[PDB]
């Protein structure tokens, strides 16, 4: 059965999503944020530049920046390592 | 590291393509579709798969852009009607070589 | 441990160069960013990791001062309009030799 | 073994300077200064790593001491405005000769 559930990837799932929370904990509150609705964790939809600038009252360009600067700082080695396994 | 198909010749490092050996500029969005063709050489790629990888994730607009862009490439790289970025209609484009 | 890009010589042992025969004196900020785009001559360098990697990484500021820097290093470096520094719009800044 | 550049010249064993041959009295800490600048000319040397060597890692407090040091030789040694120990702002000092 192609579509039936292994019932092992669903926890190696949830956990990934757990140490994902706490990993976007890690960071700052604002950041985290922008990765969130930029990636569409908090729901299904993954919000554009334009709707986190007129959510967050920031400039597009400056999101982008910031964006940008989050992705750099969560490419940090640890981060990295800690969710290298989960692949 | 360069990745390369008979005629066409992209370096993602110095950010250029060659087409017979010659400079030629392409805007960019056109410039990431045409790396993700030749990165996929001789394996059709589906629309939404383009839309969502080569495209931003959250693109509400409409498909046919995909086109227009597909006939920019065309157009600047493939002269002839008888050309190398194939297309299969109902499944995407795809940049094989003609047989 | 020299630098060197076709006709433009850079020495950061005491920070000094010159361009076709005639040293010149430049900002330190200018100068940081000539010497990566020296040291990471021929790729191409995004704004984002130029900004990352030049100035300071709490940088709060808008994103107009590298092009007000790039508009000062080219009112010194070259005179042509055709240009060794060029620019590629949404992907950044690079430093090549004229074709 | 006597350390010169273009005319001002020093002795490591009398610690007798020599203003192109004229008389100078020096102060102990500017002359061990003026002595590392001369062991490593060709470098640009900047105030973190001057009260770094030539000062000690207890000293944690005012940072203009060179800026002062650097004013009484610039008084000192040299009579022009124009002086061969050239500043570059933000990286701290150079001793080279005018172009």
């Amino acid at each position: 059965d192609s579509e039936a559930v292994v019932a092992v990837d669903a926890v190696s799932f949830t956990l990934l999503q757990d140490q994902l929370q706490s990993v976007l904990d890690t960071l700052s509150e604002r950041e985290a944020g922008v990765v969130r609705l930029r990636f569409g964790l908090t729901d299904g939809q993954p919000r554009t530049l334009d709707e986190i600038g007129q959510v967050y009252g920031v400039t597009r360009e400056r999101i982008r920046q910031i964006e940008s600067k989050t992705m750099s700082k969560l490419r940090h080695p640890s981060r990295s390592q800690v969710l290298r396994d989960y692949l | 590291v360069r990745l390369t198909f008979a005629d066409i010749e992209l370096d993602e490092e110095t950010h250029e393509v060659w087409k017979a050996g010659q400079p030629v500029s392409l805007s960019p969005t056109e410039f990431t579709l045409l790396r993700y063709f030749v990165i996929n050489a001789g394996t059709v790629l589906s629309k939404p798969k383009i839309l969502d990888h080569v495209w931003r994730y959250d693109f509400g607009g409409d498909v046919n852009v995909v086109e227009s862009y597909v006939s920019y490439l065309r157009r600047k790289i493939d002269t002839g009607e008888k050309r190398l970025l194939h297309t299969l209609r109902g499944v995407g484009y795809v940049l094989r070589e003609p047989r």
